[PDB]
RNA sequence: UGUUUGCAAUUUUUUAUAGUAUAUAUCAAAUCAUCUUUAUGCUAUUCAUGGGUACAGUAUAAAAAUUUAAGAAAUUAGGUAAGAUUUUGUUUAUAGAGAAAUUAGAUGUAAAAAAAAAAUCUUAUGAGGGCGGAUCCGCUUCUAAUAUUUUUUUGUAGUUAUUAUUAUAAUAAUAAUCAUGUUUAUUACUUAAAAAGCUUAAUGGCUUAAUCUUGCCUUACUGUUUGAUUAACAACAAAUCUUA
């Protein structure tokens, strides 16, 4: 989130709408997926979707 | 950072208060005075001894 | 006229500066900001 | 500075002692 | 027995009670003069931080118990004969006089959801804002019946000064300072005015007065001093109004300046404070009762006469 | 137990709270401050009455733990200290009443 | 038998020409009043004692 | 006066001062405070032998006689052993040497007591510190889906004690570790030491995998142990070691 | 304004510069305080216990009586439980009159007045 | 202060060793500023 | 000799010793300005300005102090850390006090403890599962976790007291039960909408912080640079956000 409240993505994937009342009960959230598949909000209980984003 | 406020409390002693009927009871005060000889009271007015025919 | 524009000058004597604004009716400015020139942080102080 | 008054209390007390 | 086994066998407060032999060599004042010398300071030399900075700060502050800590305040220094009096005989007779038997199997009772929610056919009621409280735009608190386990009692008094007329003569606030603080044994607090009336010349922010509040036994004591020294003495005194109450429990009035120099560490240095600059005050007694009624039935369970406003 | 505690924390109340000063209640050179001071003087400076002679200040402000069967931390001492105290001990022109002389509360 | 509780302000009790056949009364404590009364006579109000 | 008598101001007060125990001082307080928890602790050793005996009579009793079965049966027993435990930590909890032993560092952690205080002074800082590390290093739930550690475990390297989550240069952390490990818990259990790298990058797939630095078990550990070298783990203490000690790296780039 | 002085003075000193510093106990002086203040503690859990140990048993002999109450016929002609509806009204128990102001005001004194009780009351 | 004057002189050896060493050290600081 | 005078009590570090990596002591720093004359004076008494005497735990003559409220005022607005979380209005009551002045209030619940059976999905960097083409992709069984069921149940004690039976104890029922803790308790969840506050109108947003309070600060930094504003304003330029 930028100084305007305008949203950016930070990484390479797929924008994706959804609720999360896990972290908060009257929100809504707008995320990024690397698996365009993928459904949000993940679990809290999953291990981290995260990819390297280096070349050697 | 909250500060943790210090109590300013002044010098207090203990005091004896003998009402109008003799009896006598311990209390904490800050005013220097031992004994409080107490003339007029709950124990000498009416309003609380209503039944009393001395005072009235 | 109320505000004034005012030049902070470095104190290590590089001629680097950096411009604030401020009220007439209050004291000059005196700040811990990073001179370019030495690439260390110096006391610039107001210009006059 | 509190020992300094020990010192010059006894000292004042030795030109006491001459005294009487 | 293996349960007794596992407890500490070096156990201290099984220790004998000291002789008396021990007891006369034990000089506490002949021990630091006969060194003539200072004995080395421990290495455990923590003090607690002034300021908290939070709770994973590697320095923390103790609790306000241990007698270390800048909150600490001495513990009690005597029992106060109106605690000791209401609770012994007084919180029987509360019990006794308020009491509704309930049957041996009552179901508990539910208590309703007072932000109702609208149920019904219309598509619109899904996803509707709670209602309003009905009636009063506040929830007014539940009353809860005097049992052996909710007797009435008092928890804390607070003392308010207004001194409109300190802003132009500000020895007027100065003194009002000292009468509270002697009236209660506390350090007041300064308040500030809120609204602006030209007519009354009161302006906003500034300080017009001054308050204190006393908890735990201190409480007790000034209700004492008010009931059976500082009230009986006021002339033609009728009594608390049986208006005084906000619905919740707690119970105010107010004292005219003539009555505030009574009390008995008001009038001792009666002649310390400059003349007519005595403030009057207002009393709030915050109880634990959840009614008017309860509460003003605790009040009259300590003696405190109330005549019909 | 309650009375070895309350003058335990009596104490400690000596050493956290303000020092009392004489001038908020006694007018300097009067009756009532004349024979404060004298009292004072036999209390050894403490302005209290029921906690025997003890210091806040000083190199031997430490020691404020009574030992075992200290009359101080008694009732029977306390009122008899306060009664004692009650008496006045100057009359009204500044001089001091005799010791037989005195009339007891 | 329901046995109501009472406070006495001030003033003492007087047996003279008592309606009910009543000899003589005594003001006793809670550890007198046992040695007094019946064992079943004292089982049934010993509920409402107090503390002192 | 040597130096295994305590500190200076001890060995001072030590030779200046009677020899007298500190529960015996003559202290009006002291003394009349000590014997209000005297005869308490009194009570609760006669409150743990009548629920000892209370727990006979409801183990030689037929199962059949509660109406509930042996189910009922072993609910009540279970209440009763777990009020003992409480009484055992309220009989000792208010003695002044149990706490003087405790913070001296010289008191047996085979007894529930000792092993109570020891997790109330755990939690107090040193949990707060780690369940921190847990959710910010975003160990769950990468490694784990939740995890409520439960004993206290703290790593040096060289001697030097290193902070949780702390960076460690390449050449302090090429020998094993020394674990000084606390467990409140009572008896003897087996544990397993596993470091786990999660951060090894793997480009041919664009993605992390984890990378096992070290794994050991049948490491037996009672609540009187507090140290533990992973160097001598199958010469020294009893244990399995399925892989030594692999020196951390990290390849320059990567996070 | 010399009189306004001695106002201040006493403010000066309770000032929080002036006032007494935290304590500093040592070791041996800590802990004997710290089975001082975990004495005191427990003691009031013993006042405690019984002060609502008593409370307790008071409630239920009230209880007892009223639930039995309720089961009892009469006297005479008149309904089952009559004489527990009649004992659970509230009439002026919590008007102005409710509980006597004498019988209140009364309270525990460390000790007696001259005339401890007044047999010689007359209604 | 029969044995106390020798763990005093303990205690001042420490501070006045380190004291030393501090004047030991904040003279080699100064000479490589 | 900083740190409370009766004795290994906080964290890290320095040094030393024993020791083969641990252990104790020691040192420094952080946290905190606790006040420190061992008596030299005072007090009482006595004896000729003076000389003694006092014997101290019920401590003492032997140190109660020895050479003008900022926590009553300032509406100070940015970086960062921590703490607090309806502050507005309305309403109730409250000496002076009135339509209009201050203060105190204004939701409810929980805190011994569960185990176990199957089912419905969903997930998993779980079994490197199996089969097609360890990790990719499509199929997929098994375990695990979350969610859901009103599902299938079992257990719901112990402690204090009461009552009932039984021979102070046992059993059953009933009521209470967050409490080893300075009751001003505490901690967690909950408490419609509008309103207050956030440099200024209006709109939206924030209450889990963007508000408020406090501590330390001045990144309101220098150079270059990324991706966007469905290719800013339907061109260009001046602009807005953002990355390294
Ligand atoms: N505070 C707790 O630890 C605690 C624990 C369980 C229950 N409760 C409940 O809280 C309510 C009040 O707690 P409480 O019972 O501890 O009240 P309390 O009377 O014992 O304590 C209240 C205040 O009075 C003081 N006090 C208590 N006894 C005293 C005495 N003998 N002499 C002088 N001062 C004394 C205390 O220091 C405290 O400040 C009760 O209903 C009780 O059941 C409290
Ligand atoms: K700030
Ligand atoms: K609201
Ligand atoms: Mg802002
Ligand atoms: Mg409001
Ligand atoms: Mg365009």
């Amino acid at each position: 989130m930028g100084r305007d409240h305008t949203i950016h993505a930070a990484v390479a994937g797929y924008v994706k709408y959804y609720r999360d009342p896990q972290l908060h009960p009257d929100r809504q959230y707008i995320g990024v997926v690397f698996n365009r598949n993928d459904k949000l909000p993940y679990p809290k209980d999953a291990p981290r979707k995260r990819k390297l984003g280096l070349v050697a | 950072a909250t500060f943790v406020p210090r109590h300013r409390r002044p010098y207090q002693f203990t005091q004896l208060v003998q009402l109008s009927d003799g009896s006598t009871f311990t209390v904490r005060t800050t005013m220097p005075t031992a004994l409080y000889k107490s003339a007029k009271d709950s124990r000498n007015h009416l309003l609380w001894q209503p039944s009393d025919k001395s005072l009235k | 006229s109320r505000i004034i524009n005012v030049r902070l000058i470095s104190m290590a004597m590089t001629g680097y500066f950096y411009t604030f604004t401020r009220p007439r009716t209050s004291l000059p400015m005196s700040m811990l900001k990073y001179d370019p020139i030495v690439r260390r942080k110096v006391l610039f102080l107001e210009q006059k | 500075f509190l020992l300094g008054i020990k010192e010059r209390k006894l000292a004042k007390a030795d030109r006491r002692e001459e005294y009487r | 027995i293996p349960d007794l086994a596992e407890l500490e066998t070096r156990s201290a407060l099984d220790a004998p009670i000291p002789s008396e032999e021990d007891k006369k060599e034990f000089r506490p004042w002949k021990r630091a003069a006969d060194r003539k010398a200072r004995l080395p300071s421990s290495r455990y030399q923590y003090h607690p931080p002034k300021y908290n900075r939070g709770p994973l700060h590697p320095i923390q502050s103790p609790p306000s118990s241990d007698p270390i800590a800048r909150d600490f305040v001495p513990g009690p220094f005597n029992m106060p004969r109106l605690k000791e009096t209401f609770r012994t005989v007084m919180a029987s007779d509360l019990m006794t006089l308020a009491y509704i038997h309930t049957p041996p199997g009552t179901p508990k009772k539910e208590p309703t959801e007072r932000l109702r929610a609208w149920e019904g056919d219309s598509p619109y009621f899904a996803n509707r804002a709670r209602r309003a409280p009905r009636g009063a735009p506040e929830l007014p608190i539940r009353e809860r019946d005097i049992s052996f386990r909710n007797i009435p009692e008092i928890k804390e008094i607070t003392v308010s000064t207004f001194v409109p007329l300190g802003l132009k003569n500000p020895d007027l606030l100065i003194v009002a300072r000292a009468v509270l603080l002697a009236m209660t044994g506390t350090m007041p607090e300064m308040t500030r005015s809120k609204n602006n009336v030209v007519q009354w010349q009161l302006q906003a922010n500034k300080p017009a007065g001054c308050k204190t509040t006393i908890y735990g036994n201190a409480a007790w004591e000034f209700m004492d001093r008010l009931i059976h020294l500082v009230l009986p003495r006021i002339k033609d005194w009728k009594g608390v109004p049986a208006s005084t109450g906000d619905g919740s429990g707690n119970v105010q009035f107010g004292l005219n300046p003539e009555d505030v120099q009574l009390f008995p560490e008001v009038e001792c240095n009666y002649d310390m404070y400059p003349a007519k600059m005595i403030p009057g005050c207002h009393i709030a007694i915050k109880t634990t009762a959840t009614s008017d009624r309860q509460a003003k039935l605790l009040l009259q369970s300590l003696g405190v006469p109330f005549y019909s406003n | 137990f309650e009375e070895s505690f309350y003058f335990y924390q009596k104490r400690l109340n000596e050493r956290l709270t303000a020092p009392f000063r004489k001038d908020f209640y006694f007018k300097k050179d009067t009756a009532a401050d004349l024979d404060w001071r004298i009292k004072l003087k036999e209390r050894h400076g403490v302005p209290a009455k029921d906690i025997g002679r003890y210091n806040p200040r000083g190199r031997m402000a430490w020691n404020d733990e009574v030992l075992v069967g200290s009359q101080t931390s008694s009732r029977k001492h306390m009122v008899e200290k306060l009664l004692a105290d009650a008496e006045m001990r100057v009359s009204e022109d500044g001089e001091e009443i005799p010791a037989e002389d005195r009339v007891p509360v | 038998i329901f046995f109501l509780k009472g406070r006495i302000m001030a003033g003492q009790a007087d047996l003279t020409d008592n309606l009910h056949d009543l000899v003589d009364f005594k003001w006793l404590t809670q550890e007198e009043l046992r040695s007094t009364l019946a064992e079943e006579y004292f089982h049934s109000v010993k509920g409402m004692f107090a503390e002192r | 006066g040597g130096p295994e008598l305590g500190s200076r101001r001890r060995r001072a007060a030590l030779a200046t001062t009677g020899n007298l125990p500190f529960e015996q001082l003559p202290y009006q307080c002291f003394q009349d405070a000590r014997k209000i928890l005297q005869q308490d602790r009194a009570a609760k050793i006669a409150q743990i032998v009548k629920e000892t005996e209370k727990i006979k009579l409801i183990e030689a009793r037929d199962a059949s006689e509660f109406e509930g079965g042996e189910a009922a049966k072993q609910t009540r027993i279970k209440s009763l052993r777990k009020y003992i435990e409480e009484l055992k930590i309220l009989a000792d909890i208010n003695d002044p040497e149990v706490k003087r032993r405790f913070e001296d560092g010289r008191g047996d952690m085979t007894k529930p007591v000792y092993r109570f205080m020891a997790e109330r002074r755990w939690r107090s800082m040193d949990y707060k510190i780690i369940a921190q590390r847990i959710s910010q290093f975003h160990v769950v739930p990468d490694l784990l889906p939740a995890f409520d550690p439960t004993m206290d475990v703290k790593l040096s390297f060289r001697g030097y004690q290193v902070s949780p989550g702390a960076i460690l240069d390449s050449r302090v952390t090429e020998v094993a570790p020394t674990l000084r490990m606390q467990v409140f818990d009572k008896g003897e259990r087996l544990l397993t030491v596993v470091v786990i790298d999660s951060d090894v990058p793997d480009v041919t797939h664009d993605n992390f995998k984890r990378r096992c630095h070290f794994l050991a078990a049948n490491i037996p550990w009672d609540p009187s142990k507090t140290v533990l070298s992973l160097r001598s783990v199958g010469d020294r203490v009893e244990g399995d070691v399925g892989k030594p000690w692999l020196p951390p790296f990290a390849q320059k780039g990567s996070p | 304004d010399p009189r306004i002085i001695n106002i201040l003075r006493h403010f000066a000193v309770l000032s929080p510069k002036r006032i007494p510093p935290p304590l500093r106990f040592g070791r041996n002086r800590y802990l004997r305080h710290w089975t001082i203040h975990r004495a005191w503690l427990l003691f009031r859990r013993q006042q405690r216990e019984q002060r609502e140990r008593i409370l307790m048993q008071q409630h239920q002999s009230m209880s007892n009586a009223c639930e039995e109450l309720r089961n009892t016929e009469g006297p005479g002609t008149r309904e089952t439980g009559y004489l527990y509806r009649v004992a659970m009204l509230k009439n002026g128990v919590y008007g102005l009159k409710s509980i006597p102001i004498e019988y209140a005001s009364r309270a525990l004194v460390e000790t007696p007045g001259r005339q401890a009780w007044n047999h010689e009351w007359k209604r | 202060s029969s044995v106390i004057a020798e763990l005093i002189k303990e205690k001042l050896a420490a501070r006045a060793e380190y004291n030393a060493r501090q004047s030991a050290l904040r003279k080699l600081q100064q000479q490589k500023m």
